[PDB]
């Protein structure tokens, strides 16, 4: 199952400070889950750009129509990929969840671009889950067992009665 | 208050390391005027310590994967 | 929707008789206990002389725990037949009446005289799958909002 | 000897379902008759039970599988 | 339906145009995380001068865990806000409510600032009302709950009796 | 503290001697597969004539779904069942409830059976008596309440800070 | 047929409970006796009972609401 | 950093209007200078705007009706 | 990992021939009613003369309540069943387990048959030992989270102390 | 009853005076929401010298999941905070733990704060003990699940058993 | 009567049982005595042909190497 | 920006004698300077106040109880 949204904004500042900012965003009071970022590899390429991979790891619950046996607080690591082209002055990013994947994937692509007065971001998230097909197994299960069952019980029953009768 | 690294002792490490980058990100690399590390020492340390803690987390293997992946 | 189908044969060693009348008299018997009533909602004979009835039951069960996160005591059943007394043969649907949205089961079963031999085939009909998704679609919503609200604040306070 | 869903029902339910079950058996099934001989029993409870039905929140969708032709 | 109250009371070291313009501005501020969004729907000044508000706060939340389990998880719910400034005794009186999950909570506040000369500092007084019915949802479910048992236990007793009395005949 | 009543009747087409003493064998039969023995206590003739028994019955069985989600699941409960038997007028009155799991429910049970020789039959009058959430919420309530109290109160200041 | 909660009891419990569905039926029911004809298997079944009830958990419960009179 | 609408289309629009009303409150109308609506501009703006979104929403009875009470 | 143990003790006020016998045909039954088949695996001879049987049952039933609602449900469960009659002593040895579900849960029962002539009864001696994980997995999650508090209560103090001492200047 | 240990270290670039009284004063702050008030219980001077001080502490957050879900929701904890200062040495001992709830979990923190002059630095180290007990009532159930299965079993056996012996026997 | 988990298979295990039944009660039990190969035979081809398709086969095979009554 | 007792009439006493212990705290006490409560007002009309409240709470015997105790002994 994939669902996907999107968001849009416009900060009222020229395009260094942002990405600037964007490096350096934890800690902030907005973010309180953040446990802590590193960064696994930086340089800039043949083409002049600068590539950046960071990784993160948040503390977070787990969701409501998960099983409740992953109920609780967790830890996740999600991994960062950025790029930014001075040139133009564009940047993009993008996160995904490194681990509890078999339960979700959650990508976010955030591009910000320069308007000649403001840097222009936009977001950008998919979400997909796998859920859908476990809980179709489970239910092939229940059927089978819902099927097997009532013929048992036919059979008993057709039984008892026709006995009953004669 | 700056970032933590997920291995503390490297969080100094870390520290330098990137207020090291930030500079050159600002002054140098985004004008124009360097697209080289400047950064190379702070940067081998903090790497260098990171690698060692990163070999003991059971996810290396998920991010050395996932590094394969090329989003763009 | 998904579909999964079941198909089950009996053999009685008995009369076509006795088979269809203990059918219109199977409860109720300790073998079934989930039955709460039966009442015949109509019975004619038709144009070429075969019985048609139709019954209305009740039985009661639990939802599957696991869905209930995502319901209600009792079903009620439709039960409609055809008896054929020249060919001594008989065919019966049984379904669901409500809860259909989450499930349908629907059951077809022909007797015929050979003793007595019955086919069942059973389809079972599914949207349990359609049920999560309003749910996930609900919780997607809220999270991206909160994280729109976050991504914004934080990053306009770092900018400061 | 089976309950309606409707108590009050019960007990003429079981006089309709007594009659048929001889019809059913001995004349029906022995190609002596293609008519229905248990109309008193049968308006009884069909008036007692269809009183009960329209209180249920059943009947919509009764109707809809009692237009439909399974076979 | 479960009826509960609690009060409060802060005093503001400063001046009631200061309080009721930070009123009307109080969002978003760090404190106050799970506010989405506040609009305004009306606003105008009355026969008697005062001016009279209208608002809608959306807020992100978890349902508390004892509702029935299809209702658990996370969600939005819409607030009204209402308010009116008497700026003559420099009073203003607001009172908000959830709009939506009503059936499971209502939860209402009620809170008057009021300036005072004497301590030089405006006086705020909280009055909120949480009322439910979870209760009677439980006393419900309880109720046919027993019902439905009751029709069990006597059908068994009735069946079995039965078939013990048949069974005891057969010698 | 929930208290509910219910009654029901049945009409057995046999003779008082039958009725009481298939009461008395009554188990096992094929629809009470749950009760798992019986046992007579005490047994004698009083003042009066009649025969009074207390037997203790144990029966399997889930709790019922609305209560605490831990106490949910399947367990045993001991059942006490007290009976006097008129010979005389043919009557027979019986009581059964639960002697344990009384915290979570309580449910009694009166039957009396009676010849009717009007009818030959014999009739049974079955009545039944069935019979902290509340903290939960409240615990809730004054949580919810403190936490938005300190909310308005800082955030409040805050931002007239700010104003300033 | 019925088990005891104590299984020891179970074929002790049987001869008694078959000495009391005969007397029953055909000594008390019809005023023939108003004494107790079943001294012997009763005493082996209570004694048996009584032995295995006492460690029960239960004996507190039963006996109080043995003091206790629902009529 | 200002508060947005639950549309985020009329964010903008929003914040002109409670820029405009906030200038009027605290200079005008608190000092009794005032006792009209000089901001039908920027409101009307923001409210066509809002209203628009709001029929999508399945909110506007229980808003009414809530609106028709009088909690004072 | 957690075990329980029962025994019981049943009586059979006959031969060890109609015991045994019954044994082979105990299903179906109508006080066993989520017994779906049985069926006979393997029968045998061996060197000492004795009969040995393996048997495969399908049972229907509901998941415990206790355990992780993920799981929760109504399944069916393959159960194997091994038995070794001797006819010259009148004996029996039978072991059932399940196959699956053994992750959540293994149920074994040992039952013994014999022949005692002063009672002229067949006396049939059960052992069963239920073991489960389930404690193991409680204790994991109970670990996880107490691991995931410190972590953030970590943080909470670095960042508010500092936050503070700043404050100060 | 379950017993984890947890401990940490944090270096504070800064004096023990600015540590310590930081100590004192550490909420309210942006990072520690939870905390609802704070109150100073008793305060002295020991015959030593020393600053001992008893403070209380009250923190509004959710039980864990993995509690029964009876108790599962939001509450309230207060929690005893315990405390010496050497003035001499320069170094501060503290220990902390929930006062109620002690039911469910008792989570004990003992913390050692000292200068290091070498560092120019205050380091401290805090340990950390969560016990629980909360594994008994599992295991309990459990308990109670297989004792009923296995008399179910039994009762099954027997009848069952005897069922088909009788009908062996009528041949 | 009784079920094979394969339906194809059960009136082959019905005659297998049967079959087994008389040589169990009236010959090995007796010390007179395999003469149920031919049902055997039948049976067992036809169950084996439904184990290939079950997901129990793995699990079956291994628990048909162990040897649960030594020591 | 201040922190709250308990029981918010004892807040604003709280207030005065934090303020007071604090610079009792940093500029006496931690230089050697004093051994004796120099804030004995702040905390008389603070601590009358929060007993007062502690009365009707129900942590008043948990508390006592481990007040009795002392973490750091051995």
């Amino acid at each position: 199952m994939v669902l996907l949204h999107k968001s849009t904004h416009i900060f009222p500042t020229d395009f260094a400070s942002v990405s600037r900012a964007f490096f350096n965003r934890y800690p902030n009071p907005y973010s309180p889950h953040v446990l802590s970022i590193d960064t696994i590899s930086r340089n800039v390429d043949q083409e002049g750009n600068l590539r950046t991979t960071r990784l993160l790891k948040k503390s977070g619950k787990l969701p409501t129509w998960v099983k409740p046996f992953l109920r609780g607080i967790t830890e996740t690591w999600i991994i960062e990929v950025s790029v930014v082209n001075p040139a133009n002055s564009t940047m993009k990013t993008y996160t995904r969840n490194l681990d509890h994947t078999g339960i979700m994937k959650v990508e976010e692509y955030t591009t910000y671009q320069f308007d000649s007065s403001s840097t222009i971001a936009d977001s950008r998230v998919k979400f997909s889950s796998g859920f859908n097909m476990g809980i179709k197994s489970k239910v092939e299960d229940w059927s089978r067992t819902k099927f097997d069952e009532n013929v048992k019980k036919s059979r008993m029953g057709m039984a008892f009665v026709i006995q009953k009768l004669e | 208050i700056m970032s933590a690294s997920f291995a503390p002792e490297c969080t100094d490490l870390k520290t330098k390391y990137d207020s090291c980058f930030n500079e050159w990100y600002s002054e140098k690399f985004l004008k124009g005027k360097s697209v080289e590390n400047e950064c190379s020492k702070q940067w081998y340390a903090y790497t260098t310590c990171v690698n060692a803690a990163l070999v003991k987390q059971g996810i290396k293997p998920a991010l050395d994967e996932a590094r394969e992946e090329a989003p763009f």
